[PDB]
């Protein structure tokens, strides 16, 4: 960016040249030079990108209870299941 | 209208416009002439996408293209100026000439060497500039087109490509530009036929005095310019004139077939040579 270079204050600072500031862009012994004769309307223009605010998808929380299914189920805990193989309710039917 | 607003509508980035910024001052076309304008019209680049895609269409096209100046690129807005006919103004050149502060310029199509990216291809279009070149460089790259549509009559197709090979390279002030390798128009046909007409009446309006001039002086004298022109009576002045002054006619008319539209007179080539004070359109 040069804009930045032309429109920002600066610090001001003594600087010594090997010859001729004309001319050390002629070897480049400055690197990444640009040179203006004249009144440039660059640093008179100017752009954004614009972003604005990147808004957060807040996802909605969900459990098995709080939703209808509970009633189809009978949630139970039991911390020693990995054990188990086959749950195996008997029924006596008279 | 003068200030011509164009927020050119395309999706565009800061390296966009920050070339647009550095180009501050240069030649944009527009067809149509409004205070405000968009991206599709703006830019030349809209007719050298046409599938023809040859000197013949583009040459009569942008001559009802009206040009502007760019000023003042905020964001996507222009100033693009329609200059006022008489009046001074910096033009930042495109073509790569020094354009010779002093002579007549002229707008010639982008010439046949690729087709530049003018700008950057934003979303499949680019803004892609006339080159704004001398007037001796439009008449030559439009004569050397007839030169090639010529001698397209009276050979064989190879020897048409031979004779394109040889002249589409022309060097003139740091520019190695190319000719359209053309494909014959009846829009030149028309104009090569005029040519043709009017190159027969000089051998008419021509009588014993013009003709006998320099047949004779390789009689007697020796010139350094002779030496390529061997390799290349009444008394009654006034219908000598008079028939000279009809053949004027004539060489002005065939001098503006292969001239374009007159342009930009340079007043002051920049000492960096980008930029030059340009009046006369």
């Amino acid at each position: 960016n040069w804009t930045a270079t032309e429109l920002l204050p600066k610090l001001d600072v003594p600087i010594d040249l090997l010859t001729h500031i004309k001319l050390s862009v002629g070897e480049e012994m400055f690197n990444n030079f640009r040179l203006y004769y004249g009144d440039d309307p660059e640093r008179y223009n100017l752009s954004f990108e614009a972003i604005f605010g990147t808004y957060c998808n807040k996802i909605e929380w969900v459990t098995f209870l709080g939703t209808a299914l509970a009633t189809a189920a009978h949630a139970i805990m039991f911390h020693d299941l990995n054990k188990m193989t086959t749950g195996k309710m008997l029924f006596y039917i008279q | 209208e003068t200030t011509v607003l164009v927020t050119f509508e395309q999706r565009l980035t800061t390296g966009d416009v920050g070339k647009l910024s550095r180009l501050i001052g240069a030649v944009i076309p527009i067809p149509y002439r409004h205070h405000l304008l968009g991206s599709s019209q703006v830019g030349l680049d809209a007719v050298v996408k046409d599938k023809t895609r040859d000197y013949s269409r583009m040459r009569a096209r942008m001559r009802e293209m009206t040009l502007t100046i760019m000023r003042r690129v905020e964001g996507n807005q222009m100033i693009l100026g329609v200059p006022t006919h008489g009046q001074c103004y910096t033009i930042r050149n495109t073509g790569p000439v020094s354009w010779e502060k002093g002579d007549v310029l002229t707008t010639l199509p982008p010439v046949f060497s690729g087709e530049v990216t003018g700008l950057v291809s934003v979303s499949d279009w680019d803004l892609v500039l006339p080159w704004i070149v001398p007037m001796a460089l439009a008449t030559e790259i439009n004569q050397r087109m007839m030169m090639l549509a010529l001698l397209s009559l009276d050979r064989s197709h190879e020897e048409v490509r031979a004779a394109t090979a040889q002249l589409r390279v022309v060097r003139y002030r740091d520019a190695t530009l190319t000719l359209p390798e053309i494909t014959i128009d009846d829009t030149v046909l028309i104009d090569m036929r005029n040519v043709c007409i009017s190159l027969s009446m000089i051998a008419n309006l021509s009588s014993e005095v013009t003709l006998a001039y320099v047949r004779k002086l390789a009689l007697e004298d020796s010139n350094m310019l002779l030496m390529k022109c061997q390799e290349i009576y009444n008394i009654t002045p006034t219908e000598e004139l008079n028939k000279l002054t009809a053949l004027f006619v004539m060489i002005r008319q065939i001098t503006d077939v292969i001239s374009e539209q007159p342009a930009f007179l340079v007043c002051d080539v920049s000492p960096d040579d980008k930029s030059a004070l340009c009046i006369y359109k």
